[PDB]
């Protein structure tokens, strides 16, 4: 069973129903309503002053609504983080996702959020990445060298960094 | 079993860290127990009670409304932002932002609120206005949690924080409605389970706000008391320890437990 995890996050898919999400996550880890509206928010392990977590958004409040948004913090680790200040400075607004990853390192990023506002169309898809230098990521505390890069329709709209090189 | 100061000395020895603590009578403001009360500690998310105090002061003055909707953008989102990230498309009201900042330690929520009071400098000016000449906010989330050793940025002292909380919650400075709202957000804190709440006896009142930082920094500010009525302010901060999160939490809970066991002794 256990708490929310990276493995559960990866098994939960766009196009799933609320019940499918709950069955994978483990209902005891999850909440809806209140601060989370009609989304499902599931806690992982303690981290900092909150928890690692996932939040799944749906096409509507209806029982048959489907996942159109996946967000997480501290459920996923970068596979080979190689970001630096110099590499971050090479990233430019207007770059495609592929250009960005080639600049910051292919293993440097994890997906913070991904949303299809016109689901099942991909039009206007938004993507938010967190990218990390070699020791920047932490699953339990605070980052020590990171960047936030965000996209609409696969094109970079903005970038910010903290603590690089 | 140990007396509060005995438990603190045990905790510092076990953590190789530095604890700051004040226990203050809520009605009178008298200091009942103190340790390192004039040393600086990083506030971490405990600053958010002061922040929402400043927001409510603007509400009282007719310069803000809790119902006012704030719209924001990806650029505004930093780490540890579960509620504000969920509401990205539609925005949040000022009151919803204070609820998220206080009850869930939502960092982007706190940044959005900070902008409304003039940023860290504006919040520090508010502190000076209410007669706190010690506490200071210098940075935004999430940098304010860095807890570099000897860094005065984003710090308070246990004595100053206790006095400031008493001022915000009980003095004439905020309206009755605003004092009730700030206390309610603290009552509804969701992330403080492992701390004083874990050792709070059945039937007692608690309202609190926690914080976590780098380099072992951890803290709690609380109002608590028997018979479901607030009686005392307790502030406990920890800094400069390599201990795990579990150990830090257990030690703060143990100091709270000593204060509770020796409540009338």
């Amino acid at each position: 069973a256990g708490v929310m995890t990276g493995a559960k996050f990866t098994q939960i898919q766009f196009g799933m129903t609320r019940q499918q999400v709950l069955d994978i996550a483990g209902a005891e880890n999850c909440e809806t309503g209140g601060s989370f509206g009609d989304s499902i928010h599931c806690r992982g392990h303690a981290a900092g002053d909150y928890y690692a977590y996932a939040t799944f958004g749906f096409t509507s409040a209806a029982a048959d609504a489907k996942v159109d948004s996946k967000s997480q913090e501290k459920l996923l680790a970068p596979s080979a983080p190689t970001l630096t200040l110099a590499k971050f400075n090479q990233v430019t607004v207007g770059m495609t996702r592929a250009q960005v990853l080639a600049t910051v390192g292919q293993g440097s990023c994890t997906t913070w959020s991904e949303y299809y506002p016109a689901y099942p169309s991909t039009a206007g898809v938004t993507l938010s990445l967190s990218c990390f230098d070699v020791d920047g990521y932490s699953s339990t505390g605070f980052y020590r060298g990171s960047a936030h890069l965000w996209f609409t329709d696969g094109v970079l709209q903005g970038k910010r960094q903290w603590d690089l090189v | 079993s140990p007396q509060p100061l005995e438990q603190i000395k045990l905790s510092e020895s076990q953590l190789s860290g530095r604890v700051g603590m004040i226990e203050m009578d809520l009605a009178s403001g008298r200091t009942l127990t103190a340790w390192r009360a004039d040393e600086r500690f990083p506030m971490m998310s405990t600053f958010k009670v002061v922040l929402c105090g400043a927001v409510l002061a603007r509400v009282d003055a007719g310069d803000e409304q809790l119902e006012r909707k704030i719209h924001y953008r990806q650029q505004d989102l930093v780490d540890y932002s579960p509620v504000s990230e969920k509401h990205l498309a539609d925005g949040m009201t000022v009151g919803e932002l204070c609820a998220a900042a206080i009850t869930m330690s939502d960092n982007s929520a706190a940044n959005l609120l900070l902008a409304t009071v003039g940023g860290p400098a504006g919040l520090t000016a508010f502190l000076r206005q209410i007669g706190d000449n010690v506490t200071r906010l210098d940075r935004w989330e999430t940098e304010l949690n860095e807890a570099l050793p000897g860094d005065a940025r984003d710090t308070t002292t246990p004595a100053s924080m206790a006095a400031t909380l008493r001022k915000l919650l009980t003095s004439q400075r905020l309206s009755a409605r605003s004092q009730r709202q700030l206390l309610q957000w603290m009552v509804d804190d969701r992330v403080a389970g492992p701390l004083i709440r874990s050792v709070l006896p059945a039937g007692w009142f608690i309202a609190d706000k926690t914080g976590a930082g780098e380099r072992g920094a951890r803290g709690i500010v609380a109002l608590l008391g028997p018979n479901n009525k607030a009686e005392r302010i307790v502030v406990i901060y920890l800094r400069d320890t390599p201990a795990s999160m579990a150990e830090r939490n257990q030690q703060i809970a143990g100091i709270g437990a000593a204060l509770i066991e020796h409540w009338q002794r």
